[PDB]
């Protein structure tokens, strides 16, 4: 039974660092409330929201691999727990799209941002983030296919559950890819602007002498883009390298606290809460 | 006891209330953009706010200005109330989009004076974020000077024989060309305040205004356009 | 008390020198931007020159940008306007000022009417 | 006569500083350290009280 | 004779510093070498009251110790709940740009005030319900920088044409004016025995004035820099100065002179504001730096900071029977600490 633990390790590792430092962003978000008014931070707290669910629902397999396999569901839970994490991430890598949609507008109405942008159409984004992601990964109920290749854990539902091409097709073009085009149009156009305004103001300056966004977008994507590449080849293709499947989807589960750790080493403000909380709720 | 848990129930009540009103005027609040405006009497700032409102003022400490231009909100400050002493009370306008700075460039005795103001309000320490939307007015007046001679600029600032124009304008000054040598120096003097100090924390706009004009409130339109767009960008690579 | 003393002064040609001196009392003397200021007859007060607190930044008003120069003592408290090629224009009363707040770049010293910390003034003359 | 007024006034304005009559800053340092040593129990923040006790806790 | 009578005032000056030199028999901290320090006080953030759109820039307690008032220019005047952290009443002030805020000892009335140069009295206890304002006392030509009442009937409001006044809500006119002040007056304390109060201005020096002569009782010089706030020892005997070059200073009445000063090399931005603990063993100071550091008043000790705003400071107060303090601040929102 060596083999499941060395394919446990790694998910229990990736669980104990997943479950810790979404609550701290919450607690920090809490604390320090001239960085809670911002647009932006609302949806980093729907991330840390999604990104704690993914952790208590990861903690399954970690049930199932750590001691004897225990469906305490006793019927196919593997397939729930897809539906679960691969609209999670999902949920996830919108929500990115609609950070690059505020801040988009953040540089094209830059007056007019607080009449364009309001708490309640921000907590209307949320709320079709979270509808959208679910009810379009719906049919993988309707067994018209395996959604994603989270549940390679279970040796039942790795082999007897038949990934669709077809489903495979109509998840990518509605929710897969339409974020990642939204997140390259949008930063394209806010590196554009970022460029000609420095360009401006060294014109400026010098004629006169004597990005984590990015960051954790970035990485989120480079952590999500072997998961997808592979699962269009072993959808399209049904043949399947077991070893690629399993490292790319806990990588792709790697990405949920790669958010609280950039986050924390780039923003002045999200510091300053930070050592608020190790200050005060410790001692 | 069970009345003062309905007390504190109708505590609860008034607070949801008093905070719906408060997000109420959240909204218009910052919709709204505020904007200090700073001169001397000379300096037409009057009459600049003046073509803002034409295109409800107190006289009894603020004079408050309202207008609007492409739907958005400026609301603009003249302070005529005070004493002569400002160290203390321009810290109420920290939170200010702009200020608007108005200065009479055709006196050169009083430019000195107007560029020592300009500098405070660049170091102030609770302005140091702010942009100063520089509005060097009465050129009508500053081209009739020194047009008319007898009175010269290297009486008040020696540095100006050292000096040729590096970029301009065809119509404005398209009667004579020294008077560009007049109106981009006193510019340069502000402007070397306006470069000297910080790290990019906020960015002066000079503009150059006639006794009469129109284009004012546009300038502070764009100008509160490109400081608002430059603290977002400032945000983007934070936030 | 914030007591500035002035010194020097007193009757000079239309073309001689005096050095202006002002004392200082009542306060860390380096850690204040200094500034001299004048009030001529019939006119307003009007800035006339400023030294950092380092006494590396050294600034003039325009009439007087090459004649004047100035120099502070830390260890004597003492605020120096050599005046070189007296003007009749130059005769005023010339006061030494710090400016109000520690540790700044700003000031807002020279006021229409009154401030606090400005001395009492020597007045020069032709 | 605004001169001699107000100079006589200045001077009065000094005189009644000068009319004080200074009780010494030994006795100063006494009272104000009888002041806290008085009342060093009912102060909350010197003294830091129980949740029950704590309206805030 | 004008001139040699300003001489004759500068020898008095003189004698009056060397008069004060005499009677400067021992200091504060030659004999308090005996007295356990206060220890390290840690004080957290018991409450956190959100709901302020612009920089608060002034707070006032009530003598109850529970309710308060907080400015801010966004234009709200806000009568907190402290304990229930629930706005009791929200005002729509008239001219937003407000510097101070004061309460009534009786709680029927609130005050506000600042650029807009009048004092305006709102009723809270009102007929109708809604509060309203009940006065507004104008004829102060500077901005009013604080203002405190002493009943349902007399006020003092200081102000930057540099006059303190004391002012009848119900006439509306200056009882009494205190133009003794160079500077921009920017705070006032009244004392204990409430017949009389203290003025810090921007020209260094605070002045004791009583209220029913009106005339200055005395002067303090001891700042180099301007005074932003000011706060009686609850003696009543003393009251503490804090000042823009980086240090608060302790005055007594009767010693006419400076204490201690409470500073130290690290801390270099100015007091907003300061006040006092119930017993004055806890000098309390407001900051540029964000914090508040509270010192022992009688040892010259920063033996305590309270860090939880990312703005500046502005107002500082504390309860009457101690038990809370409240830090309002530039960051919009303000604080309940224990």
């Amino acid at each position: 039974v060596n083999f499941c633990l060395l394919e446990v390790l790694i998910i229990v590792f990736l669980t104990v660092l997943i479950i810790s430092g979404n609550i701290i962003v919450i607690f920090v978000f809490h604390c320090a409330p001239l960085l809670n008014h911002h647009t932006t931070s609302y949806f980093i707290q729907t991330m840390a929201y999604a990104d704690l669910f993914v952790g208590v629902s990861c903690v399954v397999p970690s049930l199932s691999l750590l001691h004897h396999p225990l469906p305490v569901e006793e019927s196919l839970t593997c397939q729930i727990f897809g539906f679960v994490v691969s609209v999670l991430k999902s949920v996830s890598m919108w929500s990115l799209a609609c950070i690059s949609i505020d801040r988009y507008i953040a540089i094209t109405k830059p007056l007019t941002y607080n009449t364009l942008v309001t708490p309640w159409r921000l907590r209307l984004c949320i709320f079709l983030i979270w509808l959208y992601s679910t009810l379009v990964f719906l049919p993988s109920f309707f067994h018209w296919g395996k959604p994603g290749y989270h549940g390679d854990v279970f040796q039942w539902c790795a082999e007897s559950w038949h990934t669709d091409s077809y489903f495979t097709l109509f998840i990518v073009m509605m929710l897969y890819a339409p974020a990642a085009l939204i997140v390259c149009f949008t930063y394209f156009n806010i590196f554009r602007i970022c460029q000609q305004h420095t360009k401006d103001i060294s014109e400026r300056q010098a004629r006169f002498s004597s990005m984590v966004l990015f960051r954790i977008t970035s990485v989120f994507y480079i952590l999500w883009l072997p998961y997808i590449i592979y699962f269009l080849l072993e959808s399209s293709t049904g043949h399947s390298n077991r070893f690629a499947s399993f490292l790319t989807t806990w990588l792709a589960i790697s990405n949920s606290f790669c958010n609280p750790v950039i986050y924390a080493l780039s923003d002045s403000t999200f510091q300053r809460g930070l050592k608020r909380l190790s200050g005060a709720m410790c001692t | 006891t069970e009345d003062q848990r309905n007390e504190e129930k109708a505590q609860r009540e008034a607070n949801k209330k008093i905070e719906k009103q408060l997000q109420k005027d959240k909204q218009v609040y910052r919709a709204t953009h505020r904007l200090l405006l700073l001169g001397a009497d000379n300096s037409g700032k009057s009459t600049i706010v003046k073509q803002m409102r034409i295109l409800s003022g107190g006289t009894s400490g603020i004079f408050e200005t309202k207008f609007q231009v492409d739907k958005v909100n400026f609301h603009m400050f003249d302070v005529g109330g005070q004493r002569d002493e400002r160290r203390k009370w321009i810290q109420c306008f920290n939170d200010v989009t702009a200020i608007i700075f108005v200065v009479d460039s055709s006196d050169y005795n009083r430019l000195q004076e107007a560029l020592n103001l300009f500098k405070s309000i660049w170091n102030n320490r609770w302005l140091r974020t702010i942009s100063v939307i520089l509005f060097l007015n009465k050129q009508d007046l500053l081209a009739e000077k020194v047009l008319a001679g007898k009175s010269k600029i290297e009486d008040y600032f020696p540095e100006f024989a050292r000096y040729t124009t590096p970029e301009d304008a065809t119509p404005e000054p398209g009667e004579d060309p020294r008077v560009t040598r007049a109106k981009y120096f006193i510019r340069d003097e502000f402007l070397r305040i306006s470069t000297a100090s910080g790290d990019g924390r906020h960015y002066c706009y000079p503009h150059f205004t006639c006794a009469v004009d129109t284009e004012n409130a546009r300038r502070i339109f764009n100008d509160c356009r490109d400081s608002v767009l430059a603290r977002y960008l400032d945000e983007i690579n934070l936030l | 008390q914030v007591q500035l003393q002035e010194s020097g002064g007193g009757l000079v040609q239309p073309g001689g020198s005096l050095r202006l001196s002002c004392a200082a009392s009542g306060f860390t003397f380096s850690n204040y931007k200094m500034n001299w200021v004048r009030q001529a007859p019939g006119k307003g007060l009007e800035w006339v020159s400023d030294i950092s607190q380092s006494g590396a930044s050294i600034s003039y008003t325009g009439s007087v940008k090459g004649r004047f120069t100035i120099s502070r003592d830390n260890a004597k408290n003492t605020l120096y306007l050599q005046m070189n090629s007296l003007k009749p224009e130059d005769t005023a009363v010339y006061y030494c000022a710090r400016c109000p707040a520690p540790f700044t770049r700003d000031c807002f010293d020279v006021t229409s009417t009154t401030y606090a910390y400005r001395g009492q003034g020597t007045q020069v003359t032709v | 006569t605004a001169s001699i007024a107000q100079a006589r006034k200045l001077v009065e304005q000094l005189k009644m500083e000068a009319n004080i009559d200074r009780i010494k800053v030994s006795k100063a340092a006494a009272d104000l350290m009888a002041y806290c040593e008085a009342h060093a129990k009912e102060d909350p923040l010197l003294t830091p009280v129980p949740a029950s006790e704590n309206p805030f806790r | 004779e004008l001139d040699q009578l300003r001489q004759e005032a500068e020898q008095l000056k003189n004698q009056i510093r060397d008069a004060r030199k005499a009677c400067a028999d021992a200091t504060l901290s030659q004999i308090t070498n005996n007295i356990d320090p206060v220890g390290r006080i840690q004080m957290r953030t018991r409450r956190t009251l959100r709901g302020h759109l612009a920089k608060i820039y002034a707070m006032h307690w009530g003598t109850d110790s529970r309710l308060l008032v907080s400015a801010s220019q966004d234009g709200k005047l806000i009568i907190w709940d402290s304990y229930t952290t629930n706005k009791v009443h929200a005002i729509p002030l008239r001219s937003s740009w407000v510097m101070t805020c004061a309460y009534a000892p009786s709680g029927n009335y609130v005050a506000c005030g600042g650029l807009d140069n009048i004092c305006s009295i709102y009723n809270l206890k009102t007929r109708e319900g809604n509060v309203r304002v009940s006065r507004e006392l104008a004829g102060h030509t500077g901005y009013l920088s604080c203002c405190r009442f002493l009943d349902d009937n007399q006020i003092v409001t200081s102000s930057g044409d540099t006059t303190c006044a004391l002012w009848d809500i119900e006439t509306g006119q200056q009882t009494t004016t205190f133009t003794g002040h160079t500077g921009d007056v920017m705070s006032l304390s009244l004392a204990p025995d409430t017949r009389l109060f203290v003025s810090g201005a921007c020209d260094a020096s605070a002045k004791l004035w009583d209220v029913r002569e009106g005339m200055c009782r005395q002067t303090f010089t001891g700042h180099e820099s301007d005074i932003n706030a000011i706060c009686f020892f609850p003696n009543g005997n003393a009251f503490a100065t804090g000042s823009d070059d980086a240090t608060c200073r302790l005055f007594d009445l009767r010693a006419d002179q400076e204490l201690m000063t409470y500073s130290h090399d690290n801390i270099i931005c100015g007091i907003t504001s300061v006040s006092f603990s119930k017993s004055g063993r806890l000098l309390l100071a407001g900051y540029d730096d964000f914090n508040c550091n509270v010192w022992d008043a009688l040892k010259a000790d920063r033996a305590g900071v309270l860090a939880g705003h990312d703005n500046r400071v502005s107002c500082l107060g504390v309860t009457d029977d101690g038990m809370a303090v409240a830090t309002g601040s530039w960051d919009s929102f303000l604080k309940i600490w224990n």
